[PDB]
């Protein structure tokens, strides 16, 4: 049984995704005659890890915790697209469209605001060859697009911006300028990040699917003006197979 | 001892004048609202929603369902003829009882006739009058049940099919529904009793409340008060008075919210839509603009990284996107359709938004209630051409002055009251100063 | 001499060095909430997102403010009207980013006024004295209503209530003027005219009781030793005031009832402050200032642009550049 | 016009204040 | 090193033609018969490798075809620049008059 | 628009909505017959 | 530095408060 | 300057016929532009697209051309997108929508030419600020 | 994080009781002149 939008408004229940019960120890065979689509795939984190920089050289900084600030405004969902049989019986999952983003900002111990735009964006993600089946076991592993998290509208404090905006520091009018082309000049980025989805439920009746991920990617870098932290994310998902 | 601009002050103990202003002001509201609505009728022009058409008292009219058809299109004016034409011709028998009695009659009552004859200090009988017209309101709020009930229904905003006048069979009695109202926080996404969104639940709490009025209109004719409230009010027709106004201020303030947020008892076919409804209709113009020319609204990310045309409220929901986040507690006949369990559901947007949700939107977000004082439709910067004012802020502004002032004289009244009750109103009597005989602070 | 009633009788004792009362029972923790939370913040809260973009507003002096541009920042536009106590938060830090301390301020700022109000009129009672100065004061609290609850209900957000800070007041009436023409209300202008005219007769009543002080002292003192607190005679005489306003302008646009002088006082702000606390509130539901935008044209249908049309420019560069990055559709109709 | 019947009715008033003045009534 | 791409993209054929790989689409209303219906194809099919390459859309009415040749010499393409193609800008860019 | 057999009352009926204001301009000109008293 | 300044300020005038209120000269009559 | 038959005279059909309005014909476009258009058209631009305007340039590009009275006419029975793939009665104010669109109703064939007129005529008086927007204002 | 809106609901119930019995308990009656 589902439930009403008056049943879940307002208990963060829909910044959840789907779960499936414990029993869903089934299989799912795949046809290679025929084409399949995931109708809608729900990606909900629950941990946001931070990778650190340890000043000297030849330590290698840890990944570490930080507190989410944006509250229940987190998971990506209504994801859907076609799901592929390849020559090898590897499946191929290509995102078409969803919504497939959330800005996000978590606080690093010591008060730093790290945002990040959180997203599969144009996710292809694929299994091993010969799967035949959808089980319990079965991995995919894929890349997708970091866009920038601004976009090329967005203007500064100062109201300077890339597709709109101010080209210099208009308040320093005399000021040598050289010293201000990072924070003058906007950059969009567009980097990739790697995710895993690792499948733990399987109803075989229904075609449902649940596990969890592990994703890789950048966080925000204010249109080039200082750098990119490393982010990790974990957390569940859910997705529904159909047949095309 | 009251100067000619306080001359109403020398009214308070002669029972039989104040009888007479009190029934010949009484005419007088029966009076604006009989020439009123006939001046709307008048004017009226049933091709043009009423909320282009400067109109208050016709939305209430068609609201109780006369007069009006399916999705609120006007059918018969007649009923609002003779609305007007009652109102009006019944002040003239309240300004006849008006003024006969403030100028010709007894100028005070208790000599005679100990019934009619009353004393501010005479608890019994003051509760007694509170008691007589807490069942005439009580009686008052039954005919509404029974308009709902009996003849004919009312109009409601929710019926599928655009709207349409509905008799209501099952009116909502579970006291945790009705009750539960008065108890939700009046913040948003709760709204308090604002809320309140469906016919049954209003028709329900009309039954309660008419009881309940009866069952004290009862109670207070039978009783007297306990000395816990004997020693704990003042007793005098100004303090009364002062009662009544913070009463009044009250109320005020809680119909101009009414009007500016409910969109179930205030339906937007009449009034026009709210603010918040307006401001989602844009975005849902701009939604559907956009997606029809290939858009894909669910993955387009914003300038800001948010969605620019849907995002997450911070429980989670799907909503539209822009300055319109903060009017995602909105609930509207044309948009509950693309609602699924987590909000705004993409796929219904993606396929199922209709023409007429098309028109609806198009037309709220052009109606949107902001405007000039002198009714130039818009933005402040806009220029002249729509001569238009949602009688909404027409309606939430008037009613906010009027809140507003009543809750001053609450408290001019009642200080009063309270001086006047204690003997020093007119002022600290020098042989007698009581900061004379009190200790210096320091 | 009962535990409650020796209580209620320390409440209510008039030799307190400062009154309590049963208003005060209220106002006294809750101002102490506000202030508190306020002092703390002004020096020291993180950046807030106002208006819901993720683009956090520093406000606090440890964050690169002065007592200049430093501000407590409204809570986000995400949160609109809701509710956001401390405890529904998953954290402070994430309390803290919306924008909470805000509303908590606020809130408990308005009922300490709103107490205070009612406290004037309590210890007026226990004093003997008349009972309406808290009416005077209704104007300043019902001005601070406005601008911090009222237009935030009709608005849809508490973002949009005026910051606690000085350059965030000057945000907040820029804004409104390009969103209500603020200027052209008829409201706004018996304001100015209130305190205009309350600052104009503040110095008359002031300079004409002290051209007409009566010669008490000599010239190497003071002349307000000639007056000792509480002696029962007037200082000034208030005849020779009369003459020389009334001769200033003509006899009976001068006063010669001091009863009736400072009432006139008294009524004349209070009264353009009720209007423009109006003006707020009733531009809260966007019912604007007057509209004169092409009003005039010729006889071809040529515009021909007036001070309210230039007004108009200024208000157009104001509004298209408000909130700059808030805005996805093209009308910022709240 | 209607500039007819509200000067009818804008006189009424002032009419019964004039009457009873002249007649000294009890105003 | 930094530039702003925006702005050397307008020191391109994108400066002075419509763009098939990067323009917003409500510059199609500059030549008739184009908007909405062809220039939600071209937009939805983008991007092309040259000018010609539009004629290929699969769909197109012998009517639609000439309504492209007719229009061919107001097109050109340059290198998808990411700037302008993310956001979904090429159907909303924030300008609206 | 009145029904049609009081369409001869109209311009009496834009007047109407005013009389209730005018009560209060007939208490200033009654107070200015008696002197204000 | 200039945050101690406006810190400082700002607490001697809280300060200032305190003693013109507890320690005023009192008004005496007559 | 004054309201001239120069100004007045405008195209009447795609053949570039002409037609000379009233100054009251003008005057009645403009009434009725503002009862049945203006809360869309206010200034010659559409509040909910703004990307068409009645400028006479776009007009002129819209498929049927618009620039001219029969154009005008014909989109207020019929109204098309703006290449003329599609009719749009359902959403755009028309006679042919007139159930849902009740203003329309009693719209006699005067009454269209004077809004068409209107439309026509404008921006020969008001230049760019017809169609501009607020930059304009 | 529950047990601080315990807290708070528990102090301004007192508050707002003191405030109810406070002005119950013959207010009308506390004034230098006439008590009753
Ligand atoms: C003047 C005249 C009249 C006289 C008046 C009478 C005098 C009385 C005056 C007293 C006023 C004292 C000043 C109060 C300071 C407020 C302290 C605070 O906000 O302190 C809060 C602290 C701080 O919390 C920390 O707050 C942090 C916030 O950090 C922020 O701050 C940092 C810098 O500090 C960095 O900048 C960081 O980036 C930034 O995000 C983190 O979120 C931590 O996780 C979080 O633990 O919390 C804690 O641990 C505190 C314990 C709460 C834990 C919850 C358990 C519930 C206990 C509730 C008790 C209720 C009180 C009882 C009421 C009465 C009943 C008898
Ligand atoms: C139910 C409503 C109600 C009732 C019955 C009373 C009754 C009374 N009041 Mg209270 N009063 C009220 C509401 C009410 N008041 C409100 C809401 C306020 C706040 C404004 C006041 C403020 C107030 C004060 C300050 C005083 C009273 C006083 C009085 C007494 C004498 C009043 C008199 O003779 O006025 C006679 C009428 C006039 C002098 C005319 C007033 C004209 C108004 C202000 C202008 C209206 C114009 C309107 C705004 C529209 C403009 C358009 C243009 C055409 C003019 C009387 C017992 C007096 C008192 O305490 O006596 C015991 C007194 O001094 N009243
Ligand atoms: C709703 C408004 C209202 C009402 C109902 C009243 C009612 C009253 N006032 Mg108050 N008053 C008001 C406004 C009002 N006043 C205002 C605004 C002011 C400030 C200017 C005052 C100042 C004032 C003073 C100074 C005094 C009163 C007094 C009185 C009472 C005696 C009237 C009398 O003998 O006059 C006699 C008046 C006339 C003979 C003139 C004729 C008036 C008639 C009734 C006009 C009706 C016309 C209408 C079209 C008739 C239709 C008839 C048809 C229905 C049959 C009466 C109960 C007096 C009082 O309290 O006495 C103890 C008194 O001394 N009033
Ligand atoms: C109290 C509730 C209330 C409300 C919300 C309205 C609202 C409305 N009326 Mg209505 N009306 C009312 C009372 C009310 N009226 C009363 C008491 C009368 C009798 C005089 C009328 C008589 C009336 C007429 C004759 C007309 C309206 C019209 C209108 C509309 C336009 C008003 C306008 O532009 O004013 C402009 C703004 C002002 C006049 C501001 C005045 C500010 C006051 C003087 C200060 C108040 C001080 C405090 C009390 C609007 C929907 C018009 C309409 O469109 O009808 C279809 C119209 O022709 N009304
Ligand atoms: C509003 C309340 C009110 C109050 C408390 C009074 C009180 C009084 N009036 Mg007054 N009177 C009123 C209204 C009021 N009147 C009205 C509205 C009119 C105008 C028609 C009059 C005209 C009037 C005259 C001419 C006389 C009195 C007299 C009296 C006294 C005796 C009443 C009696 O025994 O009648 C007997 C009681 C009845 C006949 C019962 C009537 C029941 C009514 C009709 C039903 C209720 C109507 C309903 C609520 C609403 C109408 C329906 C509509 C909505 C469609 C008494 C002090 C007399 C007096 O003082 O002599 C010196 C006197 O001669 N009155
Ligand atoms: C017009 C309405 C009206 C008025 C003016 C009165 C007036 C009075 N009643 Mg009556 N009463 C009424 C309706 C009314 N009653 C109805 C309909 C009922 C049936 C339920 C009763 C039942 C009733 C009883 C059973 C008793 C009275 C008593 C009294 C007296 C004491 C009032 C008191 O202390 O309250 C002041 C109120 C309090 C001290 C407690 C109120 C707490 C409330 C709920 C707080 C809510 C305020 C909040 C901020 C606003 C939101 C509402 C919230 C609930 C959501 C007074 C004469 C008393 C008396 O002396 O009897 C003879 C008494 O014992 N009344
Ligand atoms: C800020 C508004 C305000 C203020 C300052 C006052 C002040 C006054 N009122 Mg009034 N009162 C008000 C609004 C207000 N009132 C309203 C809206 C009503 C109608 C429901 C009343 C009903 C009323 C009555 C029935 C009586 C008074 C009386 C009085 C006087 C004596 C003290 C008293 O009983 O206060 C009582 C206090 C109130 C009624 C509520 C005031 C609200 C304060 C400001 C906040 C209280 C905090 C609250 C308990 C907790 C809320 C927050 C929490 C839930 C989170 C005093 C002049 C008494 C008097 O002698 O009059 C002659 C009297 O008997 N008042
Ligand atoms: C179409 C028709 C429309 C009709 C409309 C009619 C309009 C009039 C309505 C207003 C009536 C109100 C009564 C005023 C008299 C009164 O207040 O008495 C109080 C005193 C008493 O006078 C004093 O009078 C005393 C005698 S006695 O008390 O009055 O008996 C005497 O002792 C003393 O010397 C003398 O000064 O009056 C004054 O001193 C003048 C004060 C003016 C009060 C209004 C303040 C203006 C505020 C507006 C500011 C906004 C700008 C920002
Ligand atoms: C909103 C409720 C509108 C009202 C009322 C009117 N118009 Fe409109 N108009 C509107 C939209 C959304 C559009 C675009 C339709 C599309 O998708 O192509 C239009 C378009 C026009 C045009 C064509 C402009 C062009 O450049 O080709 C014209 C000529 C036009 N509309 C005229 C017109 C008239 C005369 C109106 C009053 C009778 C009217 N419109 C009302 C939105 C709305
Ligand atoms: C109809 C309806 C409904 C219902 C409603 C109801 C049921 C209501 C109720 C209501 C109520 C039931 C109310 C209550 C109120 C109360 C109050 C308002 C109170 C007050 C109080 C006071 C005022 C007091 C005070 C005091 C003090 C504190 C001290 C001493 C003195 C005094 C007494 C002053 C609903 C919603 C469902 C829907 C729609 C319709
Ligand atoms: C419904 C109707 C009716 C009825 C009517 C009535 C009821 C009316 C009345 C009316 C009235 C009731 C009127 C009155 C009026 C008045 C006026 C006209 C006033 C004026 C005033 C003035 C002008 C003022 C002045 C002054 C003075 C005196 C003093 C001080 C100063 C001043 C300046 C203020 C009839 C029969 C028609 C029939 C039909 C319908
Ligand atoms: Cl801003
Ligand atoms: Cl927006
Ligand atoms: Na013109």
């Amino acid at each position: 049984q589902t439930l009403t939008y008056d049943d879940i408004v307002g208990t963060g229940l829909a910044n959840k995704c789907p779960t499936l019960d414990d029993t869903a120890r089934g299989a799912y065979p795949i046809d290679s005659s025929q084409t399949y689509r995931i109708a809608r795939l729900c990606l909900q984190p629950t941990t946001f890890l931070v990778k650190e920089e340890p000043k000297n050289k030849r330590q290698e900084a840890e990944f570490v915790p930080t507190k989410l600030v944006t509250r229940e405004t987190t998971s990506l969902d209504q994801i859907q697209g076609e799901l592929k049989v390849n020559s090898d019986g590897s499946l191929t999952f290509v995102e078409e469209d969803g919504i497939d983003f959330q800005p996000v900002t978590v606080q690093m111990a010591g008060g730093e605001r790290i945002p990040l735009l959180f997203t599969v964006k144009n996710l292809v993600a694929s299994t091993q060859p010969n799967v035949t089946s959808i089980t319990t076991s079965t991995d995919f592993k894929g890349e997708f697009n970091v866009p920038s998290y601004r976009t090329a509208n967005f203007l500064d404090p100062k109201g300077r911006g890339l597709a709109s905006g101010y080209d210099s520091a208009i308040a320093l009018p005399q000021a040598k300028e050289e010293e201000l082309a990072r924070a003058n000049v906007k950059r969009f980025s567009l980097t990739k990040g790697q995710i895993s989805l690792n499948v733990a439920k399987v109803d075989g009746r229904t075609g449902e699917i649940a596990g969890t991920f592990e994703s890789e990617q950048l966080s925000d870098d204010d249109m080039g003006a200082h750098e990119p932290h490393e982010v990790k994310i974990q957390g569940v998902f859910y997705a529904s197979i159909e047949p095309a | 001892g009251f100067a000619w601009w306080a001359g109403n002050a020398r009214l308070i103990n002669l029972s039989g004048k104040l009888l007479g202003a009190h029934v010949a002001h009484a005419g007088l509201i029966v009076f604006w609202a009989g020439a009123m609505t006939l001046f709307e009728l008048a004017h009226f022009i049933p091709e043009k929603p009423m909320y282009e058409q400067g109109l208050i008292l016709i939305p209430h009219i068609a609201t109780l369902g006369w007069g009006v058809g399916p999705g609120g299109e006007v059918v018969d004016t007649f009923p609002f003829f003779v609305v007007g034409v009652v109102h009006l011709i019944s002040s003239a028998v309240l300004g006849f009882g008006g003024v006969y009695h403030a100028i010709r009659g007894p100028e005070t009552l208790e000599e005679y006739s100990s019934f009619f004859g009353y004393d501010w200090k005479d608890k019994n009988k003051m509760t007694t009058i509170l008691g007589f017209h807490l069942i005439v309101l009580g009686i008052g709020a039954l005919l509404l049940v029974a308009k709902a009930m009996f003849f004919g229904g009312l109009y409601d905003t929710w019926a599928p099919g655009g709207g349409d006048v509905r008799v209501i069979t099952n009116p909502t009695l579970d006291p945790r529904v009705i009750f539960g109202y008065l108890l939700k926080s009046p913040f948003g996404g709760e709204g308090w009793i604002v809320s309140v969104n469906n016919l049954e639940d209003v028709v329900g709490g009309h039954i309660w409340i008419g009881l309940i009025c009866i069952a004290g209109g009862i109670w207070h004719i039978l009783t007297t008060p306990f000395g816990w409230a004997r020693r704990a009010f003042i007793w005098s027709g100004e303090a009364y008075l002062s009662y009544s106004l913070g009463a009044l201020s009250m109320m005020g303030f809680i119909a101009t919210c009414f009007v500016w947020f409910n969109n179930t008892v205030y339906p937007s076919e009449f009034y026009g839509p709210t603010g918040p409804e307006a401001s989602q209709a844009q975005a849902m113009t701009f939604l559907i603009r956009d997606q029809k020319l290939g858009a894909n609204v669910g993955s387009a990310q914003g300038p800001t990284g948010l969605g620019k045309y849907l995002m997450r409220s911070p429980t989670g929901e799907i909503i539209f996107g822009g300055e319109t986040m903060r009017f995602w507690d909105f609930r509207g006949p044309w948009l509950e359709p693309l609602r699924g369990p987590n909000g705004l559901d993409l796929n219904k947007i993606k396929n199922d938004i209709q023409p007429w949700q098309e028109r609806r939107a198009a037309e709220y977000m052009t109606h949107a209630p902001l405007g000039s004082l002198n009714s130039v439709g818009g933005v402040a910067t806009e220029i002249n051409s729509v001569n238009f004012v949602s009688p909404r802020s027409w309606l939430a502004t008037s009613h906010f002055v009027l809140a507003f002032f009543f809750l001053v004289g609450h408290l001019w009244h009642a200080g009063r009251a309270r001086a006047a009750a204690a003997g020093f109103e007119k002022g600290i009597d020098r042989e007698s100063e009581p900061v004379l005989s009190m200790p210096s602070l320091d | 001499a009962n535990l409650w009633e020796r209580f209620c009788n320390w409440v209510t004792s008039t030799d307190n060095r400062l009154y309590v009362g049963w208003f005060g029972v209220i106002m006294i923790p809750t101002l102490l909430a506000a202030t508190i939370c306020f002092v703390i913040a002004f020096i020291a809260a993180p950046p807030v997102d106002i208006d819901g973009i993720r683009e956090p507003v520093s406000g606090s002096l440890l964050y690169g403010n002065n007592i200049i541009t430093g501000a407590v920042v409204p809570s986000s536009n995400a949160i609109g009207l809701h509710f956001y106590p401390i405890w529904e938060a998953a954290s402070l830090d994430e309390w803290l980013y919306n924008g909470g301390p805000y509303q908590l301020i606020i809130f408990h700022f308005l009922l300490g006024a709103s107490c205070y109000m009612g406290r004037q009129w309590e210890l007026s009672y226990r004093l003997g004295m008349r009972p309406w100065i808290c009416v005077a004061y209704s104007a300043p609290l019902a001005s601070a209503f406005a601008v911090f609850l009222i237009y935030p209900i009709g608005q849809g957000s508490f973002s949009d209530g005026m910051p606690l800070g000085i350059s965030g007041t000057f945000n907040f009436m820029i804004v409104f003027q390009a969103e209500h023409n603020i200027l052209m209300h008829p409201f706004h202008q018996l304001g100015v005219a209130g305190v205009f005219g309350g600052a104009l007769f503040c110095a008359m009543h002031g300079s004409l009781v002290t051209s007409s002080l009566i010669r008490e002292t000599t010239e190497t003192e003071s002349a307000n030793y000639g007056y000792k607190f509480g002696q029962e005679e007037e200082t000034y005489n208030i005849v020779a005031a009369h003459g020389y306003f009334g001769r200033l302008i003509f006899q009976y646009a001068s006063f010669n009832n001091s009863r009736s002088l400072h009432f006139f006082l008294a009524a004349w702000p209070v009264v353009g402050v009720w209007f423009t606390a109006l003006g707020i509130s009733t531009m809260a539901f966007n019912l604007n200032g007057f509209n004169f935008n092409h009003s005039v044209i010729d006889a071809k249908g040529n515009v021909i642009n007036t001070w309210a049309d230039i007004i108009n420019r200024a208000n157009l560069g104001m509004e298209v550049m408000h909130e700059r990055n808030a805005h996805n559709f093209p009308l910022d109709l709240a | 016009a209607q500039l007819t019947m509200i000067a009818m009715i804008g006189i009424a008033g002032p009419m019964i204040i004039f009457l009873l003045a002249v007649r000294r009534g009890n105003l | 090193e930094l530039v702003n791409v925006v702005d050397e993209k307008l020191g391109t054929a994108y400066g002075e033609k419509i763009d098939l790989n990067n323009t917003n689409i409500a510059a199609f209303i500059q030549y008739r018969g184009l908007y909405p219906t062809l220039a939600k194809l071209i937009v939805k099919n983008a991007p092309y490798e040259s000018v010609e390459d539009v004629l290929n859309i699969p769909g197109l009415t012998e009517r639609q075809k000439q309504i492209l040749r007719e229009n061919l010499e107001h097109f050109t393409v340059t290198e998808v620049e990411t700037a302008l193609v993310e956001g979904g800008d090429r159907y909303n860019n924030g300008l609206y008059k | 628009k009145l029904p049609e057999a009081y369409a001869i009352f109209d311009p009496l009926v834009d007047v109407l909505p005013v009389i209730p204001v005018l009560f209060l301009a007939l208490a200033f000109v009654w107070q200015a017959a008696v002197g204000f008293r | 530095m200039e945050t101690i300044t406006y810190v400082f300020i700002f607490a001697c005038i809280i300060a200032l408060f305190f003693f013109a209120i507890f320690f005023r000269e009192p008004p005496r009559i007559t | 300057a004054e309201l001239t038959p120069e100004v007045l005279t405008v195209p009447l059909n795609s053949e570039g016929k002409t037609i000379t309005l009233t100054e009251k014909q003008y005057l009645e476009g403009k009434r009725l532009f503002q009862y049945a258009c203006a809360s869309c058209h206010v200034g010659g631009i559409t509040k909910t697209n703004p990307s068409l305007d009645l400028r006479t340039e776009t007009l002129a590009l819209a498929t049927p051309p618009r620039d001219n009275i029969e154009g005008l006419v014909d989109y207020m029975k019929n109204p098309t997108t703006y290449d003329g793939e599609q009719e749009i009665a359902e959403v755009h104010p028309s006679l042919r929508s007139a159930d849902i669109f009740p203003k329309m109703r009693n719209l006699t064939e005067k009454d269209l030419v004077a809004i068409a007129g209107h439309i026509l005529v404008e921006p020969k008086i008001l230049g760019d600020k017809w169609g501009g927007g607020k930059v304009y204002y | 994080m529950e047990t601080l809106k315990i807290t708070v609901y528990i102090v301004v119930t007192f508050f707002v009781l003191l405030f109810v019995f406070g002005f119950l308990s013959g207010d009308p009656a506390r004034n230098p002149k006439r008590k009753d």
